[PDB]
Formats: structure tokens, C-alpha cells, sequence
RNA sequence: GAGUACGACCAUACUUGAGUGAAAACACCAUAUCCCGUCCGAUUUGUGAAGUUAAGCACUCACAGGCUCAGUUAGUACUGAGGUCAGUGAUGACUCGGGAACCCUGAGUGCCGUACUC
RNA sequence: GGGCGGCAUAUCUGUUACACGACAACGCAGGUGUCCUAAGGCGAGCUCAGUGGGAACAGAAAUCUCACGUAGAACACAAGCGUAAAAGCUUGCUUGAUUAACGAUUUCCAGUACGAAUCGAGACUGCGAAAGCAAGGCCAGCGAUCCUUUGCGAAGAAUAGGAAAUAUGAACAAAUCAUACCAGAGGUGUCAGAAUAAUUACCACAGGGAUAACUGGCUUGUGGCGGCCAAGCGUUCAUAGCGACGUCGCUUUUUGAUCCUUCGAUGUCGGCUCUUCCUAACCUAGCGCCGCAGAAGACGCUAAGGGUUGGAUUGUUCACC
RNA sequence: UCGAACCACCUAGUAGCUGGUUCACAUCGAAGUUUCCCUCAGGAUAGCUGGUGCUAGUAGAAGUAUUGUGCGGUAAAGCAAAUGAUUAGAGGCAUUGGGACCUAUUCUCAAACUUUAAAUGUGCAAACAAACCGGCCUUAGCCAACUGCAAGGCCGGAAAGAAAAGAAUUAGAGGCACCAAGUGGGCCUUCUUCGGUAAGCGGAGCAGGCGAUGCGGAAUGAACCGCUUAGGGAUAUGUGGCGUCAAAACUUAUGGGCUCAUUCUCGAUACGUAAAGGGUGUUGGUGGAUAUCCACCGGCCCCGAAAAUGGAUGACGCU
RNA sequence: UACUUUCUCGUACUGAAAGGGAGAUGCAAAAUGCAUCUGUGGUGUGCACACGUCAUUUGCCCAACACCG
């Protein structure tokens, strides 16, 4: 027949066993997915360049070695 | 936390039973009894405390290293008390026990070292 | 609360203060927001526009995204056994610049004040001295703390 | 609910692309087709002794149906269909 | 009368032995659990740890990607001094798609039949860890691999396949059976293929 | 020492009733051919420059109302932790901490910014 | 308990709810399945409710005029928020109530779907001098697969399927027809969605003390029995005997409420028989007190030792002679 | 054998329901809650749990504080401030009709009222992928433009690794993942609380418990008090005790008061299950008056105080 | 027991189907661009190891994660 309905009692003492983990941080997951275009489509061209700038330099880093 | 602790001033005295007699080290993890002061020496690391007489310096007079010192060791685990406790559940203005005590402590403890 | 709706139990909490009410004022406008910025939400009934729920309300996170009249803004909420980060868009009357890191900014600035005065110059302001030492007392002014008989009939 | 005999509305057809008058009908579904998949389905099942063999529903709630309206533009006489909301009684009228 | 709530919690699973039946990975268990205690080094400390681990966690290297990652430390190695012995506790496989590699050293717990051979037609040489622990006792100018454990079918499954975000794959025999409803947003809803965090 | 235009906080700036107001400016004021809009040149729009500080504005003054700020109320109400406390109970005190509100009383009654000007 | 009744079955505002959020009850107070071509969008102008002074017929109320008027009005609706050169009112033009590349998010939450909502980018626009505002009327007003059904994939190019022509009917080809992919619609109110009338006292099975009818328990509203206060009754007078209005309680011989124990069983009424207990005493033993002259008797105290019937009717407890 | 006979068969029909389920030790150890379900004796789902681990042993740590900076409308307060109630006197005199009206006050209130507003809470920050300081490269981002702004990198600098002011502490290895049980009837309690006359009643909130757990105490009691549990000793405690039962004051003090009660028999270990009222019983107090009166207040004791087996501070008893 | 051969799973996925079909770098901007073929697509964090320093600076970073291309 009738039972209980609704109870909140045990619940805050089985969250804190495997504990509140904790907010996770800010370098971890920061996807600019969704965020506002314009600047999301500029952000494209300068690391379209930054990884050119990167492939250069470590290029440019060996023939400081083979000469050295 | 009052209803579960009793606390209080320390002397000179009452710091330097508690590190002769039931003072013990965290030395490799595990719990051992301060017997000599190389070991002691040992496990600071400090060039200021060297011995005995350092740790019970720091307790009692805070200095630089008091959290050092007391982290060092591993908590007092002392007798009851010979004669008793009045009450254990009430303060100890009420005539009881817990709460503090303002260098009446001293011989509290000295019934449990 | 008998109902499940979005504005359910924010009669109190959605309502402004007594003679503090209007529509937003100018340096809310102007205020600009800038993506990394520790925000504050706080809802801003008198826009009726792009709120957050009633949960964001006493609530301060990052700004995520700033849009042209919307600022996202990422907020931890715990749900079972986990503080996960929630990722709501307001308008952007309903944030307030945050001033959490004020005390921060501060002594970090206090630390290129100092450095500033140690490596060139010599000129400091002198370190405090506790209150907590033992000094003597001069009692300019005594009384007898009695409880008197008058002090019962009242 | 009255609504406009016509609409002033985008076409988006690269013959229109651009704001066109378009003229309203409205949405009534077409006579249910013998030969269809699911009805030659239907009737293959029904055929035998089994009785009735897929659900017929009885117990109808909605008093009300959703409005669409059909949409053809002046430009290209092409159809769009758009939805309102319920409401019981619909009507099509100029009159203002 | 210890207040350790959490204390069971804190605990880790370690297993000090190992579950293989092979009376020569314990020849080499008898060889790197005398070299772990016995030398400062790292390399002994991490080759013993990394040889009890399980036939999962031992997971393979490829020839190929031997010769990469040896070919950006002798990049910026200076010419005169030769190359580290590469080191891998697990097996090595051939890789069809490099044709051409250079003289590499190269100690594995197995090799293949033919990534040993091309190994040795590069000019390299296929090491043994008993042979490893004559030259280099301790591990001095060696380079340490493992081997890739994603790209794994079973990683591939792992996850809830329809909650949103998750791109793991379903538990089906059949294929064409479970792309309907919840996997195309015209079949009342599709999966959200991203969420945040 | 003030004006005007744009202002930020948005009554310490408001409300009522008196008083005073250099210059210059604001402002009432004059007007209806065009621009324009009205039942109406009232508002509004245009075009003006005879008149007046009457009013707005500004400032000053009220045992003014309000507002603002301390103080009092008051360690009072209330409340976090405690008891094999007291009381038939209702409830109350104690112990370790936090600590109000109106009434009332005193004070004073806008403040800061840019450009141009007297 | 189940049945009837109802909806607490999908859902909205206030409160319960304990100053984040979350929180139950056939808990309290009301809503919801609709409504709108404007009651949407925008610009401009305006100020509302109400009161006060006034003006032919004209009064408390008709309309003109002036003053005051922080919203006391209004915003389709329940409620709460919010709002004054507006979010209200009037007017003017309008269709952003369309499309919106499978963008991201919030609420409910398993951090799933749905409903509702927010912040975007793209097309074409509306109003505006402009900045701007607008992809409904904020926030409730709604719905899977399967099936049916509609819209879009204009013709005209192409020495070739591409940067560009929707695709299939599997030996080919044309034209019909069916189908497929995309976006809707027709509906599941039991609202995450079976296509459903009774009866059984002729009854059955598996179970349940998770759950009713009998006792026991708790409670004691209700039913029995008192005290306290004293307006009144008693010719006079509060109390010899009574005692309204109040009030504090005892009792478990009533009944209600509950659901603790029992459904692999506690034999479910009343008589008849027989014994014992209790006292709140009808008779008997002592008494006090009277509005107690006697006689009868009212009230009370100590006392449960002893006694407490024969019948008519009714199955009766009861009732009634 | 009959509200559908008997026999064999299909058939070991099906059961979310009842019953049963066979060795030992060790290491860990719950749940009665969420969401959906023709769901409410059942499931699936998340949680709690075990096993396997993986990863660079203090890392991206915290059921706690402190300092800075936000959020709140409950307790209290108020009705002399809006709204909703609600008593009463004061006159304003023309503002009227058989207290309307107005102005200041007032008595008394509000779960669905509020100017104000706690305590307890709640969000964020407090230097090692980070902020700080001065160039450079890039961008079809923004602005009239760049020398400014926004973004992603690059180069160099500094770095109490966070001072002093009460200025934290940690029996503080951080971060991932796989696999899968049991449970999804709960119940009790301090406090807050709703329906009810009430209930060992029904329903919630925060925490702690029993369930699942003994042991030492309250004589007895799932839940109270103390304490939490390998197999044993010694010492010392806790809760509770010390007249006998029964260990301890062989009835302790070289402490103080109070109390007398004659048929369920004064009284006496919390939780824990008699009131209004009365007393020239006794013992203290307070305020008035002329050694005696008067009004009040407290402690213990008595009256109020009546049930069905003989009976219970646990028993005897104790004065 | 010993011995010997197509079929299946996998190395490539995607689309309803007709169908189509994944390297890096440099020059560079051609509606199939050209040339190289010892090579992590790039950035942040990241065992071991190599060279200095103090009582970790750096190089390469394996496995892995995050952000992108
Ligand atoms: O992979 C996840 C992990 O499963 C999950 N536990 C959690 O990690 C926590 C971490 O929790 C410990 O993880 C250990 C095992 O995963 C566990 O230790 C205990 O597990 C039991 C059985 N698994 C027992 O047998 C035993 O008591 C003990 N080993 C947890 O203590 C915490 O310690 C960290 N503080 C935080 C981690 N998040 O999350 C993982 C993420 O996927
Ligand atoms: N990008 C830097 C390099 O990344 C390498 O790893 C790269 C790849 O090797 C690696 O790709 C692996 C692939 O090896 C393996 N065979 C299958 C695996 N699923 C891939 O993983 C990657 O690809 C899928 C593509 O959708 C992504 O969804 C996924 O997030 C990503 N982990 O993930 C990275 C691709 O961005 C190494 N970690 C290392 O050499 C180096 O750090
Ligand atoms: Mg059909
Ligand atoms: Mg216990
Ligand atoms: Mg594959």
C-alpha cells in the first residue's frame, strides 16, 4: 500500500565517500567550440601561422647543430 | 570542536615530558621513539634542530620551525588521566571537563604522561 | 515548489531593492567584458532578458565567450559527487565584474612596490609589531565592575 | 485566428532571393493511397482469420490540431509550408 | 578506536609478481628485481616495474615508430657519440609501410619474425634483456618505449555510445542494425555528437 | 566666484513655503512667409530680438516632512555548539561563540568629470 | 485496507521550504490543453488609477478645463516578478510569428529525450534621422518509433559526373508507379506513448499481517466521572442542595482515529454456567452535615466483609413495563 | 472425481510470488535514494561497493579555518513605514447622512505582508601549464588611424615561491579507466517542521545512529549514556556507581542545610509516559506598618489523587 | 598423434543509394600545382636517458591527456 515517498537522508553521506570531486581546471578543456565566430575564424589564421613559425624554428634549430 | 577536546597552555615542563617520554618521530613513515639525538638529527634536516632540546624549543617557544617540528612527530598518544575526570560532558567552567584551561592544563596532563 | 518552471521560488530572489528600482544604468554599458575575466552573476530583473536560472544568482566564474550583448561564463555546480562546470550565456546586464582577486592584485602589486625599494634604493615602510606582546598597562581610568542593586530593576 | 490571404516573405529560390509575395491555401492531407508500401503491408496482414492485427487507437485527447500553411510564392510558384500554433478555429480573410 | 574513515580509499593495487605461466619472464623478474634494489638507476627501477605488468599493459611497438622517435634524438645528438640502445618490454612488430631504416639497437621482450629480420638487413642488431644487462647495466644511453594502447578495438568501446559527447562504438554483430532512432535527427533525435567538459 | 552643453554616481540631490540673484549665458518672450505638424503656432517646427528676471534655473533660509550618517535601544531580541541542566510540562537559565531591528537622539542637506565661456 | 469520490497520472505562480540550491503529504491558495494579422515587430507622441476646483440642459455618475497624482492603472489569462519622455496608451508604417549551414548552452536531469528558454553566426528584411530593436505575444499552453501524408531536389547547359546534374527498383533502356534521403503534419491527456465491459453468495490459485473485519496496544476527539472560579437558583442568602460563562483534569465498560502483532488460522454475538477482582457504595456496619421538628430523604466520609431476585416481549447488549 | 469426468500426453507448462540452496579462513564492505517504466511485492538507470588496474609518490588535494570580495529575506523587528487585518479615545466644522469623511495618535497581528535584518549558511580568489614586467612575429579581429585594443605564439626580465600584521592546518600520493555485485519495503533520535484533538500517527529538512554490532552502564529495553570490537596480561579511566544482594565510603569526612508521608503504603539513577487549585505543616525571602500584626514570593512536605490476578524506587530496607 | 589446402576476422572508412575513398615537408596558390622521401602535422603537460647546476636548469620526449590543424 502506502510507502515512502521521497527522503534526502543518506544521500550527502554517499556523495563525501568517493568524496566532491573538485572543478577541474582551466587549461584542461577549454574548447572555444561554440564561443562567437568572427573571432574564432580569426584565431584560425594566426595558428595556421604559429605552426609554420613552428616548423621553421625547429628547422632552423638543427642547422644551429650541424654546424656547431 | 570544544565538546571534544580539552585544551589549555603548556609549560616548559609539561613539553618537555611529553617529547622525552611519549614523543615518537615520523621516520620512513612509520612511528618511531625519539631514543637518540642522531636520530632526530636525522630526520630534520635543519642544522637547527639537532637534538631534544631544539624540538622542545620550538614547541615552546614558536621560532621558525614549529610547524616543522610538530609535523615531525606523530601525535601524542597518552594514558588516561590517574584520579579520574570530573565530567567528561560538560565544560570545564560548568564543572566538567572539555574547553579551555587557562594553564590549569598542565596538570591535567601531568596525571597522563 | 509545486511547480517546475524556470522563474519557480524567485519571488523574493528575483526582485529588486526598495527604491533601487529602473531599467540598467549607463556604466553597466560601458563596463566592457574581456574573455578570462572572473565575473559575478547576478540576475537583473528589469531587463526580463537573457537571466540566468536561479541558481547563477550569487554565483562568479570565467568568462568563456563574449558575444556582442551575451557573455558566457563557465560556473561549477556540484551535482552527485562531482563539481562539474556549467557553461551558461547571459546577457550582459545580469554580470557583475568580479572583485575576488582584489586582495590578490593587491600584495602582488606590493611585491613589485617593494623589490622596487630593495635592489635600488633602501626606503621601506617598517613591518607592523604584533599587539599580541606583553606591554605594560598605564590605567588612565578605572572602575568597579559590582553589579549593582539597580541594575536588577529594569 | 485570422490570417493574411497573402505574405510578404524571402522565396530563397536564386530566381527570388529576395522579399515575394506569397499566397496562403492551407494544409489538408491528401486521400490516403491504396498501393502505398505500408498499406499493401496492412493488407496482407488483415487477410485471414486473425481479426484485427495492428492497433486502432480510440482514446483521442486534442480537441485541436496544429495550423500549416502552404505557401505558394508569386515569383516561382513554389510551396513552402510553415506551422502555427492550435488554436480551433482558423480563418483565412483580407479583412482588417 | 582510530578515526580512519578514509583509509581503506587511499589504498592502490600494486601486485609484486607477476601472473604469466613463462619460466623465462621470471628468469628475467629473478634479473631486474636484483638490479631495482641493488642500483640507483631509474631505467632498473622502471624495467622491473614494466615487466610485471599484463599481456595488455605490455602493449607493442612498431618498427616504424622505433625509427622516428630515435630519428628525433639524433637530431639533436652530437654525432660523436652513437645512438641509444632503444628498449622496449613488450614486442616489436615489422611495419610494411617504412621500407628503409637505419642501424638501430634495438632490445625487445619478442620480435617478430620479419621485424627482426629488417632490423638486421638495416645493419642494426636485435637485443635480449640478459644481453642488456652485460652492456648498459644500468640503463646508461638507452631510450625507453612502450608502445601505443589507444587504437585499440576494446578502447574504442568503451564509453555509453548515446549519452552526448561519447563517440565509442556499439556492442553489434550486425552493422546496419542500430543506426535509427537516437543516431539520426530525423528519427526523433540524434546524440549530441559534442558537450562541453 | 559663477553659466552653458554632455555627464558619472542617482534624494546629503526630493517635497512644500519664503528670500536673493553682478556680468554673461540660459530662459520666458515676438512671430507665421517658407520647412513642418496640429481641433488649436498650445505643444511642435521655422523665423526672430522689442521686453522682463514675474516664472523656470541657481543660491540661501525653516525646533519643516523626507533622505543620509553615526549614536542609543542593547550585549536586549534572536541564534550556532553543549549538558544523565532546571522544570509535571509549557519553557527557562547556564556554558563556549556570533549578535539585530523600529522608536528615539545628534549631525548636515549633493558630490566628482570633460569641453566652452564670464 | 479496497471500493465509490477524487487527481496529488503531463504541467504553471504563491506558500509549506527552515535568508544558495534541492525538499514530502487525497498539505494550503489558485491556474493549464486555449487566445491574438494584432493582442506580433518598430518608430514617434502621450501618461495611468484616483481625487480636488470649476463649466447650459447635466444629478454621486455623460463630456470640457485646470491642478495634484512612484504607478495606488495597464500589460488576453492564475499568480509572482518587472515597467513611466515605458514594457502602459494612442498613432504611423509593417510582416523577424519566414529562413536560420545538424553552432553552443540552460532548466528538468541519467547531466537522456521532450516541452520551454538563452547567447550566436548566415540569408532576406521591417521600423527608425540614427544608435539600435525585431527571427512571436518573456517566463505554463504540449507529444517517440511504425504507418499515412505534404513540401523541397524549376528547365537550360555539360564529350562528360568533376567546383557543378538528388538517388534506386541490382540482365539492360524509355515512360508510368512505388521507394529512399531531408523538413513538417495527422497521436498517443495512463501525457518517455498496449488496441480493452461486467459478474461470481458456485467459485479457484500463488501469496500478503507490505493490508482490512474480532481481541490486545497507543491515543481519548467522542462517551462516561470530577475539581477550581462564582454570575445566578434557593422568600432572605453565592456554596443546605445546585451552579451558567470559563477552566484544569481523571477514566478506558463507548466510539472514532491508527496499522504495531497475528492471513502455512488466536474459532468473530448474546444467553447459560462458575469463580475471582475493582470502587466511582444500591442494601447492610459506624458516621459527619442539611433550607434535618418527627417520619421519609438530599449531600458527604471510613469501608468492597456480605448481599444484589422472579418474570412478559425481543436472538438481543440495551430498552420497556 | 463435476460451475466442465477419468486416463496418457504436450509437461520438468509458466510464476515480478512463497520455501530451500552443502567447506574453512583472510582482505575490503553497503542500500532502502535519483530518473524512467499499464510502474507502486518488479525492473532498467545513477549513486553507495568490490575486483582489476593504469599514470611522472605530494601533482588538478580538503564535509575545516583565516583574510579579501559576492549572494540571500528565515528568526527577530515593524504596523507610530506600503499592502491585509484590527480595537479605542482625541476634534477638524461644515465634509455629510439615519460614523461616515479628514488629520494626528493608539490596543493588537500576518505561512501565502514588509522599510530593516541576524546567527547558521553559500559562491569565488589567495604565485610553478599561472598571473607580473619590456621589445618582436602574425591576424580577410575592433577602431578614422596605430604607436591603442582583442587574440595566438616568440624573446628577455623579475620571482618575500609568497614578508610583516594572531596570518592556517592536514595519519594531505594527484589525475584517469575498465568490469561487476547487493540494494532500490527502511526505521529511531537532538533540532527545524506539516497535516491531526491526539497517537508507540502520517509526511518532510540538517546531521547522527540501528539496520549490519557486540562490549561497559541506565535492574529489564534494536535506537538512550559511555565506547566502538585480532588472541591474551598489567596499569589507568569513561558512563554509572560505593547499606545488603553486588566489586567499591568494613554505613567516609574531623561538610552545610532541608524533609515526617496512617492500607497500590513519603522519597529516590536523565531519555522515560498528572494538572488547575488549596494548607495556622515546616523552612527561608521581600515590602509595609505599631515585641505583635499586614500584603506577597520561594524550598521540601501534605491535600487535590478513583479500577478491575498478588506487586513492586529492581528487591530488602532506609528516616 | 604427425602432415596438407580456399573460407573467415583484421589491416579503411563513409553515404539512403548511385558512389567515392585518408602521409609529411618545401615552393606555392594551378576547378587532379610542382619538387623532395631518414620520417613524430603543430602547441601545453608528460617515465627513462644525455650534457650542466643545487641541496633541478635544458635537449629529446616514449605511453597518455588537453587544444588545434
Ligand atoms: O577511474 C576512476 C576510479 O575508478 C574512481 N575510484 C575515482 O578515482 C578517485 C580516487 O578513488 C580511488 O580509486 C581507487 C580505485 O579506482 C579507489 O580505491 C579504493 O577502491 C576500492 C575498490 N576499487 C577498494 O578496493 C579500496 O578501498 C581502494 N583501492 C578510490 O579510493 C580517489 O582516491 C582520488 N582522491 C580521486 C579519484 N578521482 O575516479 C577515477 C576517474 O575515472
Ligand atoms: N600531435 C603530437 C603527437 O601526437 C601523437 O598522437 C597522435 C596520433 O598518433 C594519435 O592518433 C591516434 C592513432 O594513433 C590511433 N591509431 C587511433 C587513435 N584513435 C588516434 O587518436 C586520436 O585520433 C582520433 C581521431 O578522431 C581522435 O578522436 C582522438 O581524440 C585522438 N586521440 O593522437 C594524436 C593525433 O593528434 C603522439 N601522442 C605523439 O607522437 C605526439 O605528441
Ligand atoms: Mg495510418
Ligand atoms: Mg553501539
Ligand atoms: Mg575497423
Amino acid at each position: 500500500a502506502k510507502s515512502k515517498n521521497h527522503t534526502n537522508h543518506n544521500q550527502s553521506s554517499k556523495n563525501h565517500r568517493n568524496g566532491i570531486k573538485g572543478p577541474m581546471p582551466l587549461h584542461l578543456h577549454n574548447s572555444k567550440r561554440g564561443s562567437w565566430l568572427p573571432a574564432l575564424v580569426n584565431a584560425r589564421r594566426v595558428r595556421k601561422h604559429n605552426q609554420k613559425a613552428a616548423l621553421k624554428k625547429r628547422r632552423e634549430r638543427i642547422a644551429a647543430f650541424a654546424a656547431k | 570542536v570544544e565538546p571534544y577536546i580539552a585544551y589549555g597552555y603548556p609549560s616548559l615542563a609539561t613539553v618537555r615530558a611529553m617529547v622525552y617520554k611519549r614523543g615518537y618521530l615520523k621516520i620512513n613513515g612509520q612511528r618511531v621513539k625519539i631514543t637518540d639525538n642522531q636520530m632526530i638529527k636525522d630526520k630534520y634536516n635543519n642544522a637547527d634542530i639537532v637534538c631534544a632540546e631544539d624540538m622542545v624549543n620550538q614547541i615552546y617557544t614558536c621560532g621558525k620551525h614549529f610547524r616543522t617540528v610538530t609535523h615531525g612527530m606523530w601525535p601524542f598518544k597518552l594514558a588516561p588521566p590517574a584520579g579520574g575526570m570530573r565530567q567528561k560532558r560538560r565544560h570545564f567552567v560548568e564543572g566538567g571537563d572539555y574547553g579551555n584551561r587557562d594553564t590549569l592544563i598542565n596538570r591535567f596532563l601531568a596525571r597522563m604522561i | 515548489v509545486h511547480s517546475y518552471g524556470y522563474k519557480s521560488g524567485t519571488r523574493h530572489l528575483f526582485a529588486k531593492k526598495f527604491r533601487k528600482h529602473g531599467a540598467p544604468s549607463v556604466s553597466t554599458i560601458l563596463t566592457n567584458i574581456k574573455v578570462g575575466d572572473y565575473v559575478d552573476v547576478v540576475a537583473d530583473s528589469a531587463v526580463r532578458e537573457g537571466m540566468p536560472h536561479k541558481y547563477y544568482h550569487g554565483r562568479t566564474g570565467i568568462v568563456w565567450n563574449v558575444t556582442p550583448r551575451g557573455v558566457g561564463v563557465i560556473i561549477n555546480k556540484p551535482v552527485r559527487t562531482r563539481t562539474l562546470r556549467k557553461r551558461i550565456c547571459v546577457r550582459f546586464e545580469h554580470v557583475r565584474k568580479s572583485r575576488c582577486q582584489e586582495a590578490f592584485k593587491a600584495k602582488e602589486h606590493q611585491f613589485q612596490a617593494y623589490l622596487a625599494a630593495k635592489k635600488a634604493g633602501k626606503a621601506l615602510p617598517p613591518l607592523k609589531k604584533s599587539s599580541r606582546m606583553g606591554g605594560i598597562v598605564r590605567p588612565k581610568n578605572v572602575e568597579v565592575l559590582a553589579r549593582r542593586v539597580a541594575d536588577y530593576e529594569a | 485566428v485570422n490570417y493574411p490571404k497573402k505574405k510578404v516573405m524571402h522565396c530563397g529560390d536564386a530566381r527570388c532571393n529576395a522579399h515575394k509575395s506569397f499566397k496562403v491555401v492551407q494544409y489538408k492531407a491528401g486521400k490516403a493511397r491504396l498501393f502505398a508500401r505500408g498499406k499493401r503491408r496492412y493488407d496482407r496482414k488483415q487477410s485471414g482469420y486473425g481479426g484485427q492485427t495492428k492497433p486502432v487507437f480510440h482514446k483521442k485527447a486534442k480537441t485541436t490540431k496544429k495550423i500549416v500553411l502552404k505557401l505558394q510564392c508569386s515569383g516561382c510558384k513554389s510551396i513552402r509550408q510553415v506551422v502555427l500554433k492550435r488554436t480551433k478555429h482558423f480563418e483565412l480573410n483580407d479583412k482588417k | 578506536g582510530v578515526d580512519l574513515t578514509g583509509i581503506s580509499k587511499k589504498s592502490r593495487v600494486i601486485r609484486h609478481h607477476t601472473y604469466s605461466t613463462n619460466p623465462y619472464i621470471k628468469l628475467l623478474i629473478k634479473l631486474y628485481k636484483f638490479l631495482a634494489k641493488r642500483t640507483s638507476s631509474g631505467f632498473n627501477k622502471v624495467v622491473y616495474q614494466r615487466l610485471i605488468k599484463s599481456r595488455s599493459n605490455r602493449a607493442p611497438i612498431s618498427l616504424s615508430r622505433i625509427a622516428v622517435v630515435m630519428k628525433r634524438k639524433a637530431v639533436f645528438t652530437a654525432k660523436s657519440k652513437a645512438a641509444p640502445i632503444a628498449v622496449v618490454v613488450g614486442d616489436v612488430l615489422d611495419d610494411v609501410r617504412m621500407a628503409r631504416i637505419p642501424a638501430m639497437r634495438v632490445c625487445a621482450l619478442r620480435f617478430s619474425k620479419s621485424a627482426r629480420q629488417s632490423i638486421v638487413a638495416a645493419g642494426g642488431e636485435c637485443l635480449t634483456f640478459d644481453q642488456l644487462a652485460m652492456i648498459a647495466p644500468t640503463g646508461k644511453n638507452t631510450y625507453l618505449l612502450r608502445g601505443r594502447k589507444s587504437g585499440r578495438e576494446s578502447v574504442r568501446h568503451f564509453g555509453a555510445s548515446g549519452v552526448p559527447g561519447s563517440h565509442s562504438k556499439p556492442y553489434a554483430t550486425n552493422r546496419g542494425k542500430e543506426t535509427k532512432r537516437g543516431r539520426r535527427t530525423g528519427r526523433s533525435y540524434k546524440r549530441k555528437a559534442f558537450r562541453h567538459v
